[PDB]
């Protein structure tokens, strides 16, 4: 039992949203959707199968990713301390779209796998409360 | 001074190859190419440009590896509900930086894949 439009699975409510927002923005959007809401957190196998059935049965209408709550809560575009020769990586020239630091889900992988994606993307998502 | 097969830049020796190998293997291979060999580490834009003009003139246009791997693997990962990373469902285990002969930009490809590469050592 959950609000109208939310689905239940193990005492939690889930809502697939078909809005194209950046990670940072879909996250902020979920907090203001329910009491203590956030982007879905897949913390178990069963939970992941459920989010996949949900995402498939609801979002699958315009080819793209579906955000999930996992993110390097930091500002490091990479986190590997050194180069193979043992030097400090202190010079950079990353393409932004190329530092895939937020995670997503996708139809290509039957919405059961985490794909490293660019945080500035605009994709739908699943919130959880 | 560098072997006849290497290009010299600021007291270092760079040489690009064309046997697509995984990250680990391509880094393995480099140590066996000369005492102190390793995959290419770009300590600067200048060094990075030199390497780019170099891979270009040689094999003209393809993707080369670089000395960065396990890049985001040791980042602090946690869900937005503040939970720690425990369950996992990653599609790819680790990422490796690589560049392409057209520009001096750092890209990222899964480590266990294949591309060309540039080895280097000093003096
Ligand atoms: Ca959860
Ligand atoms: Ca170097």
């Amino acid at each position: 039992d959950c609000p109208s439009g939310w689905s239940s699975y193990e005492g939690h409510c889930y809502k697939p949203f078909k809005l194209y927002k950046t990670w940072d923005d879909a996250e902020r959007f979920c907090t203001e959707q329910a009491k203590g809401g956030h982007l879905v957190s897949i913390e178990s196998a069963g939970e992941a199968d459920f989010v996949a059935q949900l995402v498939t049965e609801n979002i699958q209408n315009t080819k793209s990713y579906v955000w999930i709550g996992l993110r390097v809560q930091g500002k490091e575009k990479q986190c590997s301390s050194e180069w193979s020769d043992g030097s400090s990586v202190s010079y950079e020239n990353w393409i932004e779209a190329e530092s895939k630091t937020c995670l997503g889900l996708e139809k290509e992988t039957g919405f059961r796998k985490w794909v490293n994606i660019y945080c500035g993307q605009q994709n739908p998502f699943v919130c959880e409360a | 001074d560098c072997p006849s097969d290497w290009s010299s830049y600021e007291g270092h020796c760079y040489k690009p190859f064309s046997e697509p190998k995984n990250w680990a293997d391509a880094e393995n291979f480099c140590t066996q190419q000369h005492a102190g060999g390793h995959l290419v580490s770009f300590q600067s834009s200048e060094e990075a440009d030199f390497v780019v003009k170099l891979a270009f003139q040689t094999f003209g246009h393809s993707i080369f590896w670089m000395g960065l791997s396990n890049v985001w693997n040791q980042c602090n990962w946690q869900w937005s509900n503040a939970a720690m990373l425990r369950y996992k469902a990653w599609a790819e285990e680790s990422y490796c930086v690589y560049f392409k002969s057209t520009n001096n930009k750092w890209r990222s490809r899964a480590c266990r894949m294949m591309a060309q590469f540039v080895c280097e050592f000093q003096a």
